[PDB]
């Protein structure tokens, strides 16, 4: 494969005074949610039969020892210069942390933040950096972090670029029956809203594909008609994926058409569809 | 940062097949910020049993949530999602049909 892979953890607080806040995190092999994390016992879910990804039992407890340190450190820092500033209540913090893997095996570490939805600062190579936008904040974050904290920027160097690589291709390895199966799309057709008078919207859905990549399009023989508009690939229960395409047409043009999907998994034989609509009595 | 309406999408795993089990999906995505109200309704009444993601994030920071629930479908039942934001002033919903 010739493909990025990327695993991150993601967390989520809320501070709303000085007293009361709340946070969220997970973790991600892609856009599959791998983990999450049990906030009163400080503990790592493991959702999946292949989640501890070739770790020992040892990392992980370790690793949850880890993150529960600096759940700690992290609370009490913030709040310690938010109650002070308490001008700031309610706000919201957002952290996504983690590699990918190029196609010739180079890793690449991320640490990215961001305030109320807007960037804050990331870290590149070795430096904290603020963002263009607000700074001052970001600056004394920043300094905060570059010379008054001390292994804390050495140990999150080591895990986004040593730890991290290594637990995502152990979690491929892991799961590779799940990781390298093949699911057969179901397809099927409805209307859609009117788009106007004299006029029909035709949907295919296709569901339940793995992989992601998928061809859909309305044809008339092997005319693909122009006017087929893909909708997002949107995630089922269950890791596979889902599609809309539509297409409007005045009635009087719709005898003839048809939806064709084409997918790793059909072995060639791809699925065709026939609309039918009102024309059959 | 400029509030952020919650995207609605819902969409079932297998085509409406009258009495015969299905999974109904609920995708609410580029909201900001993160307090919402999602639920899946079978006849205007909130259904417990349901699953959905963690809270997560897209690159702009704006948030999203998938929500499922196993079904079966008949004539009778109608099914929805609705959504509750700060940037909704009343209880946005969205319609399951055939
Ligand atoms: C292991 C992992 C590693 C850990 C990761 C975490 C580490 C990194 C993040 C943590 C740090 C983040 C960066 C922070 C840097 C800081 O350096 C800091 C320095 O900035 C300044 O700090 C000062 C702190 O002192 C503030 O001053 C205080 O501000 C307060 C709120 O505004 C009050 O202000 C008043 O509020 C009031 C509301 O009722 C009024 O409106 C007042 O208005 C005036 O009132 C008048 C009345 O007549 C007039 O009307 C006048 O006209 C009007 O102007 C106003 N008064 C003003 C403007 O002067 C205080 O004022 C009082 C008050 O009222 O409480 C007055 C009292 O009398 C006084 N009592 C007495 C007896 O005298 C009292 C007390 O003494 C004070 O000490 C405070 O209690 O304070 C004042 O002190 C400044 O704003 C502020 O800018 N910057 C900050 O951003 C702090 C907050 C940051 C929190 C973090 C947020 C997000 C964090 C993101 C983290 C990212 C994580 C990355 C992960 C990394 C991975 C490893
Ligand atoms: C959802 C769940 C996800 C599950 C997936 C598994 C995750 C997979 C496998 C890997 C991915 C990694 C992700 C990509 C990166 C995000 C990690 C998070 C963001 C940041 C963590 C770093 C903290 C900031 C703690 C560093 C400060 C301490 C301090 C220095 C080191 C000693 O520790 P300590 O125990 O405190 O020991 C310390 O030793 C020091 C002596 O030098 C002392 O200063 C201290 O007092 C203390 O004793
Ligand atoms: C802090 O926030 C919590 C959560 O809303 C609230 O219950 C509590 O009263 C707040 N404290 C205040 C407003 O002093
Ligand atoms: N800074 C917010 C935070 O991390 N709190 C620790 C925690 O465990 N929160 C779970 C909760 O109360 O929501
Ligand atoms: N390791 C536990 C922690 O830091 N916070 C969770 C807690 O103490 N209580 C859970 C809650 O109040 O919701
Ligand atoms: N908020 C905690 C949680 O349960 N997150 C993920 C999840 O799968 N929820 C499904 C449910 O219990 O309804
Ligand atoms: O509030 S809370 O449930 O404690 C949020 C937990 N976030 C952590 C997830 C795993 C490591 C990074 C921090
Ligand atoms: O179909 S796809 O979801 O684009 C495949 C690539 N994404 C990853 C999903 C979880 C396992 C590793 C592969
Ligand atoms: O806008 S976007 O390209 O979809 C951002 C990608 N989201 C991923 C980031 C963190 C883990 C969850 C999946």
């Amino acid at each position: 494969s010739q493909e990025h892979v990327s695993f991150h953890v993601i967390q989520i607080f809320s501070f709303v005074n000085q007293s009361w806040a709340r946070g969220q995190g997970s973790g991600w092999l892609d856009e599959l949610q791998t983990h999450g994390w049990d906030s009163e016992s400080g503990t790592i879910i493991f959702l999946h039969q292949w989640s501890k990804g070739q770790f020992s039992n040892e990392e992980l407890s370790d690793l949850e020892l880890l993150f529960r340190f600096y759940l700690f450190g992290l609370t009490r820092e913030i709040q310690d210069h938010a109650s002070q500033d308490y001008s700031k209540y309610p706000f919201e913090v957002q952290v996504k942390a983690g590699c990918e893997l190029h196609s010739g095996g180079s890793p690449e570490g991320f640490f990215q933040v961001a305030f109320n939805g807007l960037d804050l600062l990331s870290f590149q190579q070795t430096t904290w950096v603020p963002s263009p936008g607000c700074g001052s904040l970001a600056q004394s974050v920043c300094h905060l972090l570059n010379h008054q904290y001390e292994g804390v920027t050495e140990t999150v160097y080591n895990l986004i670029r040593s730890t991290c690589p290594r637990f995502l291709l152990g979690l491929l390895d892991a799961g590779k029956m799940y990781v390298h199966r093949q699911v057969r799309p179901e397809a099927w057709l409805s209307s859609g809203p009117s788009p106007g008078p004299g006029r029909l919207q035709l949907v295919c859905h296709v569901s339940g594909f793995y992989p992601k990549p998928v061809w859909v399009m309305w044809m008339r023989g092997e005319q693909e008609q122009q006017g087929t508009q893909l909708g997002d690939i949107l995630p089922n229960a269950n890791g596979t994926w889902y599609l809309r395409a539509t297409l409007d047409v005045a009635d009087g043009e719709a005898a003839g058409l048809s939806c064709r999907v084409k997918h790793s998994s059909l072995e060639g034989q791809d699925i065709i569809l026939y609309w039918r609509g009102s024309l059959v009595p | 940062a400029i509030q952020r309406t919650p995207k609605i999408q819902v969409y079932s795993r297998h085509p409406a097949e009258n009495g015969k089990s299905n999974f109904l999906n609920c995708y609410v995505s580029g909201f900001h910020p993160s307090d919402i109200e999602v639920d899946l309704l079978k006849n205007g009444e909130r259904i417990e049993k349901v699953e959905h993601s963690d809270l997560s994030f897209s690159k702009d920071w704006s948030f999203y949530l998938l929500y499922y629930t196993e079904f079966t479908p008949t004539e009778k039942d109608e099914y929805a999602c609705r959504v509750n934001h700060v940037t909704l002033s009343q209880p946005k919903i969205v319609k399951w049909d055939r």
